[PDB]
């Protein structure tokens, strides 16, 4: 019987109605992250050593995007693991907090 | 600064019993076997540990359920029993005695040595009553001791007990000496 | 309750995973078995490599039989094999980098007809003469270990694999034994 | 009544400190992370950092009091004590040297359950369904990580199995609507109940493993996350009267034990769910199958690998610099095809994406004034000046939109 019953059957309680509760929002929706942007989109070779200079997380974007012929000859993320693991630190470690923007 | 009232004790008991002069009779522990023959000895005796509860517990169950659907042999163990013991040594049954050296009562064993001395039944001495409970699944034994080895180890127990005569009764002979604790 | 199936070997080429056992404990392996394992290049623990057994090649298995366990890979364990792990000695000389860039198997290759990981997927899986070429070039992959070592829970469960690995496996240590081969599939899974 | 102190009320109780909390639970730094991590429990902003504390300054991070009072009271914190009582017997039992009662001990213990975790958590289906991207984005790329000391390859192949029950129940349930390619991977977008969950599918490359990273805090995550998802899986199974857990296909296991085994069964009314339909599909060699896999299935198509065997179907999948036989029976489409179709919902004309020809870009489917303004207030003057110098990037980032785009056009 593990995880064989229906624990929220037919549940239609929110918990979200609490005053000092925080939703649990999700990441922004991906634009124009595409292993084959538009040539534009490429970071100039100057621009290189200034975006690689700068200090973690005072960083809109964590990768350099580049030109790829063919899907196959995209490699693999070096990074999706750091990524991930400061994904999970900020969803309890960061201090949340409700703004008005 | 300041120590726990146990701790400085206990630390203070250490130093009284290094300086105070012993008699013949106490002293003759912490002259104990080597390392490596007393490892060996304890390897010898890990391979006939007696059933625990669990073990026994298990082997009845199997044979009620084995007679509810329709001749091994004398088994072997070693004899731990300070009682049971001290009842088999005078009746020249033991082959091997190992006796702790760090009972609370010291009294209730100083004269096990020696009478297993007087009786001729190989003996020796071991650092620590936990390491003698630790192989009969109890907290603590004082003494173990070998009744019947099976007859593979036989020839091992003969080896193990001709060894620790030299070992221990030829080389601490001179243990009565003169009485020790004499540190400056 | 496991059984034995003894089988008689037979012409037909096939391609077998070797793992390193690390036993007997207390043995300095001798020149002839030395040898093999540089040829074979496995002589890192835990590591493993792709090679073809073959008439000539089966009788050097017997050499290094007790130190290895030897086995034929399904081709899902190989594909997820290769493309979970695998490196290259490549310039950065020094460099273990992963296999993570496609353009470096073009690079390396080019006219072998590799252009991807998955190539070479299909060569080990299907014999070639790419093979040859990509099994030296392929770097074998440092399996990774058991429980490794220590842990309350970890000296456990790392007896109850010893224990089950001596019962399952055993070396008969006659010249006339039988190779002993077991689904590697299993090991792999436990080790991947 | 007497003189109150000068702070001792207001933000002075209703936040307690990381280490006054910690004091107060008697419980580890560890365990109540994990505790913390189990409930979702977060460090909250006071609205004055040197009114909650005693007039410090120093750095401190404040938690909620309710949250952490109400969190004494789980029983999570005395399946935690048990577990520290096991493990403190058990290493007892080894240092004794009667490996029969360790194994006895181990074999008859029980691990917690955070069966009721989820259910006030999330009270409600939508709930989790809402808060399952972060649970899919961490379970898919932990699917791909290889075994390490770190990590015991049973938390990865439960974590894989999840990940195929997922795309499988996705698949036949066909609920994918929209799909992109990236760098980091392959993001996925599905309207589970009108949700628009999104998951990241990393390449099935080998993944690095920076050591750095602390794998104890993934571990706990991943270990929720997994139950959170076996429950939805469940959940979302018996809605749809399909059976579970499905059994997994040992004859196609064999082959490459790809997305294609694991069947399902129980007991087409979206464009993208009705593309390709009644196709069947050729995919080569060097094409990830793992990918144009499953966007096949989903839409209904059928496909046969190349090694099925390690014609009939009308479209073929290639990414050869040059094709070797180019039968005529077969249409011959590069994966970019595939992703736009599914991009946009529609059958774009294959005769743009011949392979060896330009891959076009990918995208994703989501004074007369200043006169007035001398005599702002200081507020208004620094937000009207804070906002044109927000506004600047704006401007800058739609300049660019055009002139880099228009620039390397002429080049």
């Amino acid at each position: 019987e593990n995880y064989q019953y229906d624990l929220w059957g037919d549940s239609t309680e929110t918990n979200d109605h609490v005053m000092h509760l925080r939703a649990p929002k999700l990441p922004p929706p991906t634009n124009e992250e595409s292993y084959n942007p538009p040539e534009e989109y490429l970071l100039s070779p100057e621009e290189k050593e200034a975006w690689e200079n700068t200090e973690y997380s005072e960083r809109e974007r964590n990768f350099i995007p580049q030109k790829y012929s063919a899907l196959r000859k995209v490699p693999g993320y070096g990074e999706s693991i750091r990524e991930r693991f400061e994904r999970s630190l900020d969803l309890y470690l960061a201090p949340r907090v409700r703004k008005n923007k | 600064v300041k120590w726990p009232e146990y701790v400085r004790v206990q630390r203070q008991k250490k130093i009284l019993s290094i300086r105070l002069k012993v008699p013949p009779t106490i002293a003759q522990f912490q002259y104990t076997l080597d390392r490596n023959t007393a490892a060996e000895t304890f390897k010898l005796f890990n391979k006939y540990r007696p059933e625990t509860a669990a073990e026994k517990k298990e082997r009845l169950t199997k044979e009620a359920a084995a007679v509810a659907e329709g001749a091994s042999p004398k088994p072997y163990a070693v004899k731990y029993g300070l009682n049971h013991v001290v009842a088999l040594i005078e009746n020249k049954k033991a082959k091997l005695v190992l006796i702790a050296n760090d009972v609370d009562p010291i009294e209730l064993v100083v004269f096990l040595p020696a009478l297993c001395k007087k009786m001729g039944v190989p003996y020796a001495i071991v650092k620590g009553k936990a390491r003698l409970g630790t192989l009969v699944n109890q907290k603590t034994s004082a003494v173990a001791a070998l009744t019947e080895v099976r007859a593979e180890d036989e020839a091992a127990l003969a080896k193990l007990v001709s060894t620790i005569d030299a070992n221990f009764a030829d080389k601490y002979d001179e243990v009565k000496k003169h009485w020790g604790g004499g540190i400056l | 309750g496991l059984i034995r199936e003894k089988t008689t070997y037979d012409g037909k080429p096939a391609l077998l995973f070797i793992v390193r056992v690390r036993g007997p404990l207390a043995v300095n392996i001798p020149n002839k078995a030395f040898k093999i394992l540089s040829l074979l290049r496995l002589v890192e623990t835990n590591t493993g490599v792709f090679v073809k057994l073959t008439k000539n090649v089966y009788p050097l298995l017997k050499v290094i039989a007790p130190y290895v366990v030897i086995g034929k890979p399904s081709l899902s364990s190989i594909r997820s094999l290769i493309q979970k792990r695998g490196r290259i000695i490549y310039k950065g000389e020094p460099h273990e980098i992963v296999l993570n860039d496609n353009n470096i198997v073009e690079e390396q290759l080019g006219d072998h007809g590799i252009i991807c990981v998955e190539d070479i997927i299909h060569e080990i899986a299907t014999m070639g003469e790419s093979f040859s070429v990509c099994n030296f070039f392929l770097q074998p992959f440092k399996l990774n270990r058991e429980v490794s070592g220590f842990g309350s829970l970890n000296r456990l469960r790392k007896i109850k694999q010893r224990e089950a690995e001596s019962r399952t496996r055993q070396f008969s240590n006659a010249a006339t034994a039988p190779v002993i081969e077991v689904d590697i599939d299993s090991l792999l899974a436990k080790l991947n | 009544m007497r003189i109150k102190k000068k702070n001792t009320r207001g933000n002075a109780r209703n936040f307690i400190t990381r280490s006054q909390a910690v004091r107060k639970l008697q419980v580890s730094l560890a365990d109540f992370r994990r505790l913390c991590i189990f409930k979702g429990i977060y460090p909250r902003e006071p609205r004055n950092k040197k009114k909650a504390n005693k007039g410090s300054t120093a750095p401190t991070t404040f938690y909620y009091a309710k949250d952490i009072q109400y969190l004494m009271h789980e029983p999570v914190l005395a399946k935690f004590r048990e577990h520290k009582t096991f493990a403190r017997k058990l290493t007892r039992a080894l240092g004794r040297g009667e490996v029969s009662s360790a194994k006895r001990l181990e074999e008859n213990r029980d691990s917690y359950t955070l069966d009721h975790i989820i259910k006030e958590r999330y009270p409600s289906f939508p709930d989790a369904i809402r808060d399952i991207d972060d649970a899919l984005n961490m379970l898919f790329l932990f699917s791909n990580l290889p075994s390490t000391n770190q990590v015991s390859s049973k938390i990865i192949n439960d974590a894989q199995k999840i990940c195929n029950q997922w795309l499988a129940y996705v698949a036949k349930e066909r609920l994918v609507r929209k799909v992109f390619v990236s760098i980091k991977g392959v993001y996925y977008q599905a309207n589970i109940k009108g949700e628009e969950v999104r998951w990241l599918v990393p390449f099935k490359f080998p993944e690095n493993i920076p050591s750095d990273v602390d794998f104890r805090i993934m571990l706990t995550f991943l270990e929720f996350y997994s139950t959170l998802l076996h429950f939805v899986l469940y959940k979302l199974y018996t809605d749809s009267g399909l059976i579970y857990p499905p059994k997994l296909d040992l004859k196609k296991d064999k082959i490459i034990s790809g997305l294609s085994s694991y069947i399902l069964e129980s007991r087409y009314d979206s464009p993208v769910a009705s593309l390709f339909s009644a196709f069947v599909f050729y995919v080569s060699r060097e094409v990830p199958i793992d990918i144009l896999e499953f966007l096949i299935l989903s839409c209904g198509g059928n496909v046969i690998s190349e090694a099925a065997m390690d014609s009939k179907v009308t479209h073929q999948i290639v990414d050869r610099p040059v094709l070797k036989n180019k039968v005529a029976g077969r249409t011959y489409i590069q994966p970019q095809w595939i992703f736009d179709c599914i991009n946009k919902g529609e059958l774009v004309p294959a005769n743009k994406y011949l392979p060896g020809e330009a891959l076009p870009p990918h995208l994703s489917p989501w004074e007369e004034k200043k006169l007035k303004m001398i005599m702002m207030s200081n507020k208004q003057k620094k937000l009207y000046k804070k906002m044109k110098y927000s506004n600047a990037k704006k401007e800058e980032q739609a300049e660019n939109l055009k002139k880099k785009k228009k620039q390397i056009a002429k080049q």
